[PDB]
């Protein structure tokens, strides 16, 4: 015993400190095979677990530096992670006989890689103060980006990917991310719904949905797709559908703003109750415009054509903006027979 | 007197 | 509202397994219209209500008290099969609703998941029902391990139900492994006294194959590693040294190739099994050699007797131990001392 | 034989959208016995036949070989919406059958999958039908990229169908990637001539966000990698050298922080992008050195000019390039080797 | 280029199992710099080639395919474990490369997958190498089914490789099911004559448990349905009626409850099994009725003999057939139909 | 003799079922 | 004149780096 | 009896 294990113990420590492995690899692979085939005191797995636990427990101190820049802190977490993975991958190569035997022998012990993930989770990211300053920084970069500032997307992707590999993406990040996304776009909805007209507002909503779709593609996990887009759709559209029509639909129809009307249909198509709520106000607009042209004619042309000019105007809008939608044609016929 | 021409158009259309 | 009343009867007919007194296209129209002239988040809530109404009425049958366990499980199974069939048909009629919420990204569950939640909430969530369900499922597994015949299809369906309801691990798997552990722990110690090593090894192999059958047939695939590990631990791991110290000498002194091959196959399944066997292999060869040079036999020359053993022993490495080098090397190093 | 005729009519009612003239308990009982007194292979193949007959009959409706593409696509969608609805209810009635075959470990597909194979073979597999479907699907996407409004809900429903039929990759994805490549290759080349680097960068960012929106909305996720890489290649990768040599000097000399930040953000997306920027970053500093040994802007005392330059560049590294050390070391190495090639 | 020469020597050290004559931090810098100045492409292509060179050099040891099969299989296994061991370490040194290409939406395979393709292309794809490998794997499975002891660990490692190389289904699985079919088809026919119904049923159950064990131990889980379906078909489905007419009556007349319980369990696995049994259960009861009205039977009274039969048969339904209602109704219908055959 | 057995079977079949 | 600039550059390069 | 410890060592060298 002892002697042989010191070979591997020194090789592991060289890997951990990024120094030199002072043996030819065949000697180290042989060492692993010997300790597994003649069990003495043994259990080489428990000893390897120990020297991995010691080294990783020593990595906690760098994240306790008081008043350290958030981005710099995130970069230390990432570097710590990239080093841990690289070291664990190499240890796994040397000890391939061990965990392939424990799988061949149907062991209940975690693989060497998972054992490293468990230790990394336990002693680094599990630390409440460490995880909190980690998540705060990740959310703060997303907030900076939504506010127009440039951030390292690769850094975000690497850290969030880490949280997924450690199986805490949902617990640690996704919950708080949606909560902050919810509060942010809720406020942005109320604020820009007052400051900007509907045409400038609709363009902005479409711009955010593409941006949030971009953050999903770029650095977020794919399972966040459903909850994130629904959140943005709710806070920028669902909470304001009725308010948007009462503020802009009349002006958009009276001055025949086809492009803005096409976009209104596309954005309202994204939300439940949206195309329907528009259809209600489409009816109210026809009854209002029509029932006032039989009361007050814009005495330029006769009444038959001014009514024929109106149907042409509206048919062009159904054809292009509302995508040949029958339900809008039927609603128009019903209104005319009023 | 316009509630006449409208209903005519509504039947024709 | 006359339109919605059409479906209320259609759903109730499906729930009571009676007649749908409308043409199906008429119902397809009802769902399509009610979603487009109001908000659809108003038709989904009504369907949950009448689904909640019906399923809450199914809880009373499981209160009968002093009711046979197998009959209780079969009453659970029927209730489950009825729920699925009803919900699957209900989903067909309301497909336009089910996909409208999927097309736009709604957070509301699909109709199928909505039904699963109600079945979990009002049937299985009741602790007394769940406890009598899990007790019965485990009792059937215990009955089978004791040799009696049970309805595996019933077992497969109920565990599949627990998986669809996503409570397989929390409610069943842990208690199942614990009962597997206690049963085979006791069985290991008991048959280790009552039976010889050849009959004990044959029995252990029979159990490992049986548990592989139960795994394929009615247990979930994620239980595979822990189950096999538990059986391997309690029937082999806790007895490796004890099996060899009781039977290995007898196996070799009689040249029992078939039982020796099985010994190598079974010990290969456990940590340290080949190693502990290899250790006693050394001790057996050192012992046999030193008892023939201290007390010799009388047939022919002793160097030749020192060759029949080599023939006998090389043969066992060749067939029983599968040409395993470690056994050839260990035989030499034993002789050099 | 009277039992099977009950189910044959029930299925036919489901297919023709009429009325089921029996109470369901009678129908569910019918299924259990036909598995409980005869062989079940009998009943699976009989239901397979009456499903195949009905579905083989649905192909004729698609033979008007001249009609609007969108209407053709809406017709495929409704035929699909009807097939699923019919098969799901048929699956509900025959549920004892479908779970029994799991118990009996049959290799025969589930009732739902069996319907999918029939639907694929007799409808969507049809060369003319499939070609007109994919052509329209692609034509819908082509229109959206050109600025026109289209029905995304329709596109999602048809593509989701192609995924369920496991023909999304063979039929659509490759040709889709081919049309996306060909389209943005031309768009990249043309706007590279027609617009300046600042407006060109803004446009590329808008397309990358648009394609991310199309991906989330109606495309399948397994297209994420190939699509985004394709757009990144054709709007950025094939033009890295051209973008820098056309606008970088103008961007650095005019200290246009925002366009430089976007230039750094977009180049980060492409293999070799930050590196190609880094090389031209170096050449800009060597150029600066070689004109300050010849032409000092005689307004300040040279030490200030070298210090005005360094701060300007320090600021650009800090904000536009995200404090990237590799750009600070490269600037140091550039100044410290330029001085070495000084006259003796 | 001097930087790359360090990594080239480190890789060669990993490939030849010698010594890495550099400290690892030095090697990580080489990777990080070559990805940041010389474009990462070039470094990926250079690493790929020296990996291809080494592995392409490994084919020559397999050039004597007359060697003992297990020794050849063990030679394949060592070659594979060495390939994995080496490729995992190369992956560690070049981790920055593998994480850059994932961050950048690359279409290039990972370093690990790149090793898999090269290993398949130059080693396992070789028709002579693949044929000797697959033949031996099947031959070990054939030996085990015949009772011989084999290295299951070797078998599991070899099959896991074929799955990792994604050639398990095409190259191994179909031939495996075909040999399983031929073996158990013959075994069904042969043992059905050589052993009585009680001994045959035990044997069929013994095989199903063994085959379930082989699945757990070394076969891939995707083989489960077709493998068991094959064993169920060739040992039970093709023999249902022959088992019953040869043994069912004797099993019932002798009240062999255990063999009856097993018969029901085994028949439950097969399409039509409970069915054919239920039909012969009817014939057995109709038979019983027809011999108790023929024989004056003077041991007990007919009501006594008719009441013992009902207890015996109820018990068999209760335990062997698991309280199955369909069997109680069939017994009622049989006695009530039999009494209507009564002479006038 | 057999006529009696058929009669007993009919009784038993009614009493039992 | 240019000889002075090279000297000023060498100083600045050392002061700055 | 001591003629066998010698025979063993010879066999051990030869084997
Ligand atoms: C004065 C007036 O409104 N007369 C009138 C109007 C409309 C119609 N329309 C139809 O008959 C369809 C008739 C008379
Ligand atoms: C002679 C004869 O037919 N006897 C007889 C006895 C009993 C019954 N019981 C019922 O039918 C229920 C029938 C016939
Ligand atoms: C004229 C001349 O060569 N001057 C000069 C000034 C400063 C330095 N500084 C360093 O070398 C650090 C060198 C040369
Ligand atoms: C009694 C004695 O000295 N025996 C003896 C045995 C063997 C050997 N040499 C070898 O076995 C190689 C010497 C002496």
């Amino acid at each position: 015993t002892d002697e042989t294990w010191q070979k591997l113990k020194e090789a592991v420590e060289a890997i951990q400190n990024s120094t030199s492995i002072k043996y030819n690899l065949e000697e180290l692979y042989q060492a692993v095979e010997n300790l597994c085939s003649y069990k003495i005191s043994a259990n080489l797995y428990k000893q390897l677990r120990q020297i991995c636990e010691d080294h990783i427990k020593a990595q906690i101190h760098q994240f306790r530096e008081d008043s350290l820049d958030s981005v710099l802190f995130l970069k230390k977490i990432d570097r710590c992670w990239q080093n841990h993975c690289r070291q664990m991958i190499m240890i796994r190569s040397i000890f391939l006989f061990l965990d392939r035997t424990y799988v061949l022998q149907n062991s209940m012990l975690p693989s060497i890689w998972d054992m490293g993930l468990e230790l990394f989770r336990a002693h680094i990211i599990s630390d409440q103060k460490v995880q909190n300053k980690t998540i705060d920084g990740i959310l703060l970069l997303i907030e900076r980006e939504r506010n127009g500032e440039a951030i390292d997307r690769s850094l975000l992707r690497s850290l969030l990917s880490m949280l997924s590999d450690l199986q805490i993406y949902q617990d640690s990040f996704e919950q708080r991310f949606l909560e902050e996304t919810n509060r942010l776009y809720a406020a942005e909805g109320q604020k820009l719904m007052q400051e900007r007209e509907v045409p400038e507002y609709l363009h902005h909503v479409n711009k955010r949905l593409e941006e949030e779709a971009d953050r999903l593609i770029t650095y977020l996990d794919q399972t966040t797709q459903k909850s994130l887009i629904a959140t943005v759709e709710k806070q920028l559209l669902g909470e304001h559908l009725t308010a948007i029509l009462q503020k802009g639909l009349n002006n958009l129809l009276d001055e025949n703003r086809i492009q803005d009307l096409s976009l209104l249909y596309q954005l309202f198509s994204r939300v439940r109750g949206g195309v329907q709520v528009l259809l209600q106000q489409w009816i109210e607009y026809i009854k209002a415009f029509g029932s006032t042209i039989v009361i007050n004619p814009e005495k330029d042309k006769t009444m038959r054509q001014e009514l024929d000019d109106f149907k042409d105007k509206v048919d062009h809008i159904i054809d292009i903006c509302f995508l040949k939608n029958e339900k809008f044609i039927n609603a128009m016929k019903e209104a005319f027979e009023t | 007197d316009r509630w006449c021409e409208l209903a005519a158009w509504t039947c024709d259309t």
